[PDB]
């Protein structure tokens, strides 16, 4: 999971195919789309979006 | 009411409510529904001046009526055409003689038009004009027949002092 | 190491029989502390005597009634429990009460031998019809506390004898409460009052001076371990 | 963190807050995967206010979308795709918990899935055409750190969810025995610690920053805010948690915020709970707690407040601070400084001088009674009157930080200000009576009485309970969860050891491997919807281990008997023991308690003025009118409604009558009558009262 | 009857001086003017004005005008005429 | 009392403690007091807590729904920041402590210290103002208190047995302080049955008549079979009472408290409330009542009830298939087939737990909680609504204990938001009536004693029914009950029993029924001829106090704050501005 | 007949600090109330000694760090709260704890005078790098119970003293238990096992003595009724 991860068996029992996503991804991608981050255009592009504004 | 007299319709009420109440649960006792039901039936429609000068259909306090049905008229108790009415608790309410408490709940303007036009006078008998005249309430410790209560001591406990 | 200030104890006598005793102010939690132990110690550790057994002349076997007695054994039973005893024997010791003719039959009719004083004459004990004759045997000895029935189960060689309770303290019903006070403008200080009744055999305040007596000779093996060690002392309250 | 995702319907171009009644707020079956329809604010904002799911990111258009499993043949695949509302109206769904096969066909025939209407129902396996990601994907970040969630009722769990925002951090904080897989998460996204930015080895560690020297060669250096106050009041600090030649990862937490520890979230303190009625002093939701947490600081917090005062230009001149104050003992300003403000470090009370200010008064016109009196005293007139900063009543600590911004220095003060002073006061509040405390099921309550640690009742070892709950207030509102958290964080506390030597018993055959034996004081995780099941909790608390004597306390029912502590005596029956994880909520009394003799009045209705704890007036509003009505009791409504408000002449005589000894005046006229009729003559209206 | 001890501002019990008054709104203006009159005694006019007597009652260390008079109307030491 | 926080009591009096302060020479004037006090020093303590001695403090509860809300107490100094307030009047304040806050008033006036010390005084306000029953009784843990000292059990330690062919009685004690010395021992039970000489309490009505028919008297032995328990529940009562010796239900206190207002005075009452609160904490404490999942019993009947309603289910929906159902009576019916079920699951767990479990224990007391409850807690949850308000056809077959699945806690959640918006839109309505209500009787009081009215209204106490035997009417209790005999009662038994002014209590309809009259005319205020309001005669006692109303009473506000105060409780018109009219569906 | 066997104690250790007491024989019901008053008193009014107050050389107030340290002000507190010392004389004595460079600081490194002892020399307080020097005095009087800090506004202080709370107590835990004891004739009767474990100061039997005096000086009380 994490690098430090102190030690805390769980108890469930199905497994976890997606890992929880950035919870500050909100307040994030809109601001990166509003000033146009390079990161953002990579990102943009990669999802199948030609010259994305 | 139209059928029986007013005593019938006033029980009929009374135990309508009351089976609305007890049908729930909620516990109330009859002496209340009768205060407030009493209020409806204070009233009553004068059709013709046959002894007074209330307009046609005009609702006049049953004590008033009776009064100028039995006083003021010469040849005795000649009748006034005039029955009692049920009139509901807004109206009952609405139908106040004071002003000023009129004019707590309805258009402040067209009751103190009305008020000024008539020159009629406001008695501070109630509850909700003498709080607004910063009076004590005629009720309860502020009657005159408590508030005036003079308190001495017995003469034979002033005299062992 | 000193306490804040010295507690005192005082008593209101209610009857004769029953007083209340006061005790502050105390430190804060002490209370509790103290009422539950003196009202433990109050009630099963003051020796006393009382009746332990008794057997009925005429029947044996069928313990409901008895004839030319308007009384059922139950009731005789019952009335004896009350009776207040006091003895220096240290073993058990038989009484008779023997009566005959119809009327009412008390305590003082008893006979007690040497050493053993009854305290209550005017108890009532049976009341005998016409013809009626009333012969019964009481055990008394020394004992603390309430004792349960002991009973004749593997004793069978003695037949009639009836077990009974035997209230052997002589104090009878003991009450505690503690209630908040403020001294030295502070109010977390405890005021214990207890309520203490007794038989006519003693008065509260020897049974109390009694249980403080036991407590503090209790206390006094704790006290031996190691003396001089570091103890909140209360100081005197004269000088 | 909360309050980052946070999806408000109203503002500009939305709702008002006093329309769309029952029908905007109203839980739509579209809430599933897209917005918690569990946790929301309870205020005036119910429902209209939401929170985003965890697993929930917004389409570019701005529809919020959800990930599924995509379904083919009946055999789960890993082809995550993220749909949204109408994307899914079109599919039929599965649950997350619907048993599969190791190599991931159904196991079973008939599937409970969701149709087009938002109706559960149950169709064929082959029917399925998406599946759920994980069981929580419907809760939200805040709903996601509640154990045995689906053990609570929705209206409970609601509490919980909106109470565990309102925790104050601690002292010293402590991660839960008992909780689900988000509190790490939840701290790291939070922001509220220093992670390591890239692989390195900890150059050095003081207690206010952090030195790395990474693989490449280039060092980095995190300062450590501490001491800081957060915008609320509570303080907000960051502590190392990591030591020289310590080798640390990326993503690492080598620093813990406020609530954290080791990493993970730590709202709240493990206590000692048994279910019990004591005396009635946990009665009505009331709390009994033992003096230990006052003395161990167990539920202690620092609370930080800043008081601002401003020097600025005025007609008169230009008020300035000073040290000098006129008409005041030397004594009182002991503490000052040589400019006039309050040294750092220095204690202070109510009443007391943070800084000095004056300002010019102009003119004097002394009455003779103060002119003969300043005569005989020889005290010449000042033309400066005192104006300095005082601590707000009810409030005292030590002065930690001071701020000043001039205009001798260039600062940006607004126009006309020439000085502004900022002082900081901080205060180490501990727990006391009617400070509110909460679990997390949404069990709350105030603390009644905290009863000395010889008084609460202990176990047969000697352990005194640290809390009571009342038994009464549990089975009625419905959120048996805290019983299950209860009795799996005794487990937790004391390991466990399950005879697995002979083989898995019939309850632990569903346990993981890891989950046979664990020792003490371990951190178990009970994820949401999908944590440990009551036969197995049921199982694991009759294999407890022992303690230090070699003896269980608590049996296979999860009770202990519990010696009294003021009588001695053992209690009849066995109680439930176990422990519990509790905080301590923001509303605190020290906040919560207002009082008024005389203070100031309104300058349009000379009524008291309200709404500040310092001198704020309770209203008496016409509901209590009646009621004083109904009682019949004449005298004190009119003196409540007329010498208590808005009557000017009789009040000061009242006062005077009070101050003297004297007996009560009769009131006059309220000034609300004098100028009702002033206003209706003002109308033409011969408005004239007659006997 | 047999009732314990009232302590607090129940004694005297409300029942026993309910009964020496008209109604309870009678025997609350009744206790008011003897606190007041009690109160006048107390500041009077330094003249020793006797338009208002002391307290027929032994009062307490600090008692109230209002208890010590709810003591003397329990006491039937005060007589009224109704105002009616 | 109440406690009240020094620094409150502090603020709330500074001008008397200021003239306290200046009259000990603690301050040589009003400024030097005024510092005193707001600096706090020392002396100031000393004179607070003497100043505030004997002074009512108001204590009241916003919303005032009804005129108990407001209440004088008489304040104690405490230390801290929270008023204490006594367990017994939380009902009349409906309030509870987990965060609810009040609001302290002080009089001034000596007139208005008399009002609170007289009229407003807690302790003179147990009975409620609307139908006079009490109010301020033992509530929750005190009701599980008094419960349980007073259950009887078989099989307990030192049981009383019938005495046999060599074999006396055994259970027998001399006095209560034996049997209570017997139970610090552990040979005796509180609630073993036991045969014990009582001599300070009255044995009942039949008994006394039995052993003592020319009257009881202290110190007259005689023999009761009961428990200890019993015993020292007596104990508490009045020492004129005759004895119970019955299990204290909720109910049966409620009888008992009601009972001893009628009979004794309001002083007795408050004390025998405080000493009944006393013992059912005290006893509380102990009672062994504790909530665990090894008491949450699933009755193993559950599975079977669930199967066969299900195939039901499927049955009903296979006629939908075959077109015989539209969706609607569809619906209808399954909503019938699960509600059914949900009531035979519940009959199931109330067979099945036994009567010592504290689960049922709690409930089945009195004390709170309530069948249902335990049945979602322990049974199934069962239908649900959706958020249009209609039943979904599918229930929730999972316990709270088993643990809701996901689809069944997001359609449970649709309820629970639904309910906690509408929590606050209901009292909309119920204040728009309570206004209206004290509108109207604003300004109707007793004015004089009687108005010589010899009209009234009819009312019936009982009727013969079929086998002749009279039963009472349910309704008596708030129709004939606390009325004026408008004339003599003397059309049967050809003789009087109360004549004209006799006011019906307890005693009186008792009385009545035993004499066989059904029909009495008793005065209401419908009938009333006074001049202006109504008269104290025709009102009938006031319910508060128990006795005749006094002149000048304020009964139309009273009565328009008893109509209006349950208003909450009532079924009221749907909220949804969207779906249909509701008017047809009243 | 009334048993003439009158109660005594025995003693049995189990470790360096915890002792277990029986005593026997007593009468029905007398076990539990005389252990619980035994637990009380042990457990209330046990005397000791602890710091009440520290001063540091670089710090004004406890909300502040020093150069250096790991841990800050509050921090060091808490971690001293958990110091066990003894003291001789009632009146406060100063100790003094002095270091500096790399190294972890151990209540062994305490300086203590004469009269003055530490129990628990293992016990950590603070750590420091190379630039760090921890200088600290300490204030130690003797007392009984819990006592919060005492405000320089009224201890009359100079500014830079930081109270601290003071944990007199020395006990640690106490529990009883009771069993039937056998003498002639009966198997009724209690036999009170309790156990007592102590802090480092003193002795489990010590603090058992003090309880013992400090109850025979409150129950001598109802004695002196004569
Ligand atoms: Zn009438």
């Amino acid at each position: 999971s994490v690098p430090g991860a102190p030690n805390r068996v769980s108890f469930a029992k199905l497994r976890e195919p997606l890992e929880v996503p950035g919870l500050l991804d909100v307040q994030t991608d809109s601001f990166e789309w509003l000033v146009g981050s390079d990161r953002w255009r990579q990102a943009a592009i990669d999802r199948g979006e030609e010259n994305p504004v | 009411l139209r059928v029986q007299g007013p005593r019938e319709v006033q029980i009929h009420l009374v135990k309508e409510v009351q089976e609305v109440y007890r049908a729930q649960g909620v516990s109330i006792h009859d002496k209340h529904i009768e205060v407030i039901v009493r209020q409806m039936l204070r009233r009553v429609t004068i059709i013709d001046s046959g002894s007074t000068e209330f307009l046609p259909g005009s609702l006049t306090e049953r004590a008033e009526f009776e009064a100028e049905n039995r006083r003021v008229v010469a040849e005795g108790g000649e009748p006034a055409a005039g029955r009692p009415v049920l009139m509901g608790i807004t109206k009952a309410s609405l139908a106040t003689d004071s002003w000023l408490s009129a004019a707590s709940f309805q258009e402040t303007t067209r009751v103190l038009t009305d008020a000024a036009i008539n020159c009629r006078s406001d008695k501070l008998n109630g509850l909700k004009e003498n709080v607004i005249i910063g009076k004590l309430i005629p009720a309860g410790t502020g009657i005159s027949r408590y508030r005036n209560i003079q308190v001495q001591p017995t003469e034979e406990a002033r005299a062992a002092a | 190491m000193l306490i804040s200030q010295r507690p005192t104890l005082s008593e209101e006598t209610v009857a004769e029989n029953r007083s209340r005793f006061v005790i502050e102010p105390l430190e804060p939690g002490f209370g509790y502390t103290l009422g539950n132990s003196l009202r433990r110690t109050l009630l099963s550790s003051i020796p006393g005597a009382a009746v332990t057994s008794i057997r009925i002349d005429g029947v044996l076997h069928e313990f409901t009634t008895v004839p030319g007695v308007k009384e059922d054994v139950t009731d005789i039973i019952l009335n004896l429990k009350g009776l207040v005893v006091s003895s220096d024997d240290d073993e058990p010791v038989t009484m008779y009460l023997r009566k005959q003719g119809p009327g009412v039959v008390t305590a003082g009719d008893i006979v007690p031998p040497a050493g053993v004083t009854v305290h209550n004459p005017d108890m009532h004990i049976a009341t005998l019809n016409d013809k009626g004759k009333l012969e019964v045997e009481l055990v008394v000895e020394r004992g603390r506390g309430y004792v349960p029935a002991v009973q004749n189960k593997a004793s069978g060689a003695e037949i009639g004898r009836i077990p009974v309770d035997s209230i052997y303290s002589p104090v009878l019903k003991v009450t505690y409460k503690v209630e908040a006070t403020r001294v030295e403008q502070r109010t977390d200080f405890d005021k214990l009052i207890i309520d203490v009744e007794t038989k006519n055999s003693i008065s509260p305040r020897d049974a109390l001076a009694s249980a403080g007596g036991t407590l503090v000779e209790l206390f006094g093996l704790a006290r031996e371990l190691n003396a001089d060690s570091e103890h909140i002392e209360i100081g005197p309250s004269p000088a | 963190l909360t309050h980052k995702r946070r999806l408000s319907a109203l503002g500009p171009g939305g709702l008002s807050r006093e329309r769309a009644g029952l029908e905007v707020r109203d839980v739509h079956p579209s809430h599933y995967g897209r917005m918690c329809p569990i946790e929301t604010p309870e205020g005036p904002n119910i429902g209209l206010i939401g929170s985003l799911s965890v697993y929930a990111r917004v389409n570019p258009f701005g529809f919020i979308e959800t990930p599924y499993r995509k379904v083919e043949n009946g055999v789960v695949t890993d082809q995550i795709d993220y749909l949204t509302a109408d994307e899914e109206d079109r599919h039929v769904v599965a649950q997350a918990n619907s048993p599969t096969d190791e190599n991931g066909r159904f196991t079973e025939d008939r599937v409970m899935v969701r149709k087009k209407g938002g109706e559960v129902e149950f169709v064929s396996a082959d029917q399925v055409d998406y599946m759920d990601v994980s069981p929580r994907q419907m809760v939200s970040v805040a709903t996601a750190m509640i154990p045995f969630l689906e053990h609570d009722d929705a209206n409970r769990a609601l509490m919980g969810a909106n109470m565990q925002r309102q925790a104050v951090p601690l002292v010293r904080s402590e991660a839960p025995l008992v909780g689900t897989g988000m509190e790490l998460r939840a701290a790291i996204d939070a922001g509220d610690v220093v992670v390591a930015d890239k692989t390195g080895v900890i150059e050095e560690v003081s207690a206010d920053y952090i030195t790395v020297m990474a693989d490449d060669g280039t060092r980095q250096s995190y300062r450590l805010r501490k001491f800081a106050r957060s915008n609320h009041g509570t303080c907000a600090n960051q502590r190392p948690i990591v030591d020289a030649g310590q080798r640390v990862e990326a993503g690492q937490v080598i620093a813990d915020g406020p609530c954290t520890q080791n990493g993970e979230m730590a709202l709240g303190k493990n206590l000692l709970v048994a279910i019990m009625p004591w005396e009635g002093h946990n009665y009505e939701d009331a709390i009994i707690l033992s003096n230990r947490l006052v003395e161990e600081d167990v539920l202690t917090s620092i609370h930080i407040e800043e008081h601002e005062i401003d020097a600025r230009d005025t007609k008169l001149g230009a008020e300035e601070i000073t040290r000098d104050i006129p008409n005041v003992s030397d004594e009182v300003l002991a503490d000052l400084d040589e400019r006039g403000i309050v040294r750092i470090g220095a204690e202070v009370r109510d009443g007391d001088i943070l800084v000095g200010k004056v300002t010019p008064k102009g003119e004097t016109e002394l009455t003779p009674e103060e002119r003969l009196l300043r005569a005989i005293f020889g005290e010449k007139a000042r033309e400066v009157r005192d104006t300095s900063l005082k601590v707000p009543h009810g409030e005292s600590g030590k002065v930690i930080g001071i701020r000043v911004f001039s205009r001798e220095d260039d600062d940006e003060l607004p126009a006309g200000v020439n000085e502004l002073v900022r002082v900081y006061v901080a205060q180490k509040r501990k727990i006391s009576d009617g400070d509110k405390l909460a679990g997390r099921h949404g069990n709350k309550g105030v603390i009644g009485k905290i009863l000395p640690v010889e008084d609460m009742p202990f176990l047969p070892d000697g352990t005194p309970v640290d809390i009571i709950l009342n038994t009464h207030g549990v089975p009625r509102r419905m959120n048996i969860g805290q019983i299950l958290e209860t009795h799996l964080g005794w487990v937790a506390k004391a390991g466990w050891n399950i005879d697995v030597a002979a083989g898995v018993p019939d309850w632990a055959s569903k346990l993981p491997e890891e989950l046979y034996s664990a020792p003490a004081d371990s951190t178990v995780a009970t994820p949401v919807f999908d944590g440990a099941q009551e036969g197995e909790l049921a199982g694991l608390l009759g294999s407890t281990l022992p303690n230090r004597d070699g003896e269980v306390m608590v049996d296979a029912d999860g009770k202990s008997t519990l010696f009294d502590g003021r009588s001695g005596e053992p209690f009849p029956y066995p109680v439930t023991v176990g422990y519990m994880y509790i905080l301590k909520l923001h509303h605190l009394v020290d906040d919560k308690i207002h009082a008024r003799s005389t203070g100031p009045y309104s300058m349009i209705t000379q009524q008291p003025l309200g709404g500040k704890a310092q001198f704020g007036g309770q209203r008496f509003g016409e509901m209590e009118c009646w009621a004083m009505q109904a009682y019949g009791a004449a005298y004190t409504l009119q003196e409540l409604l007329t010498i208590k408000s808005d009557d000017t002449v009789g009040r000061v005589k009242v006062y005077e009558a009070i101050v003297k000894g004297e007996n009560i005046p009769e009131p006059g006229i309220p000034e609300s009558f004098k100028v009702l009729l002033k206003e209706l003559q003002s109308l033409c209206l011969n408005v004239e009262v007659l006997s | 009857s047999a009732y314990d001890t009232p302590l607090g501002i129940t004694n005297p019990p409300i029942d026993e001086l309910l009964s020496r008054a008209s109604s309870k709104y009678a025997l609350v203006i009744y206790a008011a003017k003897r606190a007041r009159q009690i109160n006048d005694y107390y500041n009077q006019l330094g003249d020793g004005i006797l338009e208002y007597v002391g307290p027929l009652v032994e009062p307490g260390l600090q008692e109230k005008p209002l208890s010590i008079a709810l003591r003397e109307i329990h006491g039937d030491l005060l007589e009224h005429t109704e105002g009616e | 009392q109440c406690g009240l926080p020094k620094l409150m009591a502090l603020e709330l009096f500074k001008p008397f403690v200021m003239k306290r302060l200046v009259d000990l020479n603690h301050a040589q004037n009003i400024k030097s007091a005024k510092r005193m006090v707001e600096r706090q020093r020392p002396q100031v303590w000393d004179v607070l807590e003497e100043v505030i001695a004997e002074h009512p403090v108001l204590l009241n509860r916003a919303p005032t729904l009804h005129r108990l809300g407001i209440q004088a107490f008489e304040p104690q100094l405490v230390e801290g920041k929270a008023i204490q307030l006594h367990p017994l009047v939380c009902e009349a304040f409906n309030a509870d402590f987990d965060g609810d806050q009040m609001a302290v008033h002080l009089p001034l006036s000596a007139e208005a210290q008399a009002e609170a010390r007289i009229l407003m005084l807690s302790s003179n306000n147990i009975l409620s103002p609307a139908s006079g029953k009490p109010l301020a009784m033992p509530r929750l843990d005190m009701v599980t208190g008094l419960y349980y000292l007073t259950t009887l059990v078989e099989g307990a330690t030192g049981e009383y047995q019938a005495a046999t062919k060599d074999a006396p009685e055994q259970g027998v004690y001399s006095s209560p302080a034996e049997a209570i010395m017997a139970m610090d021992r552990g040979a005796l039970s509180v609630r073993a049955k036991i045969k014990v000489r009582l001599t300070e309490l009255r044995p009942p009505t039949d008994l006394e008549a039995q052993l003592f028919e020319n009257g009881w008297k202290p110190g007259d032995a005689w023999t009761a079979e009961t428990t200890l328990g019993r015993v020292m529940f007596n104990e508490l009562l009045p020492k004129s009472y005759p004895f119970v010796n019955e299990q204290m239900h909720k109910k049966v206190q409620a009888r008992i408290i009601n009972d001893l207002a009628e009979r004794f005075p309001m002083i007795v009452v408050a004390q025998t409330v405080d000493k009944l609160k006393d013992a059912g904490f005290y006893w509380a404490t102990r009672s062994g009542v504790t909530v665990s999942m090894a008491d949450v019993l699933v009755p193993p009947q559950k599975q079977e009830i669930l199967e066969r309603h299900e195939a039901e289910a499927d049955a009903i929906e296979r006629k939908y298939q075959r077109g015989a159902l539209n969706h609607t009576e569809r619906n209808e019916s399954l909503v019938k087939i699960w509600q059914d079920a949900t009531e035979e699951v519940g009959k199931a767990l109330e067979e099945f737990y036994p009567a010592d479990n504290p689960i049922i224990t709690i409930v089945k007391s009195g004390a709170t909680g309530n069948l249902t409850q335990t049945r979602t807690l322990a049974g199934m949850k069962g239908l649900v609504t959706n958020p249009k308000g209609e039943f979904i056809p599918r229930p929730i077959k999972s316990s709270f204990r088993e643990g809701l699945t996901v689809l069944e806690y997001f359609i449970n959640t649709h309820g629970a938001r639904k309910g906690l918006a509408d929590t606050a839109l209901r009292t909309a309505d119920s204040g728009y009536l309570t206004r209206r209500l004290v509108d109207v009787s604003q300004d109707v009081i007793v004015r004089e004693h009687d108005c010589e009215t010899e009209r009234g209204i009819n009312v019936t106490l009982a009727e013969r029914g079929p086998d002749g035997t009279l039963i009472r009417d349910a309704h008596v209790e708030t129709s004939a009950f606390a009325r004026t005999l408008a004339t003599d009662a003397v059309d049967a038994n050809g003789n009087v029993i109360i004549e004209r002014g006799h006011d019906l209590g307890d005693p009186a309809i008792d009385a009545l029924l035993a004499a066989g009259i059904t029909t009495v005319k008793v005065r209401s205020v419908l009938t009333c001829t006074s001049a202006t309001g109504v008269c104290a005669m025709c009102y009938g006692r006031s319910m508060a106090t128990g006795k005749l109303v006094d002149i000048g009473e304020a009964v139309g506000i009273v009565a328009a704050q008893s109509i209006g105060e349950p208003g909450t409780q009532l079924t009221m018109r749907t909220f949804h501005q969207g779906g249909v009219t509701g008017g047809a569906d009243i």
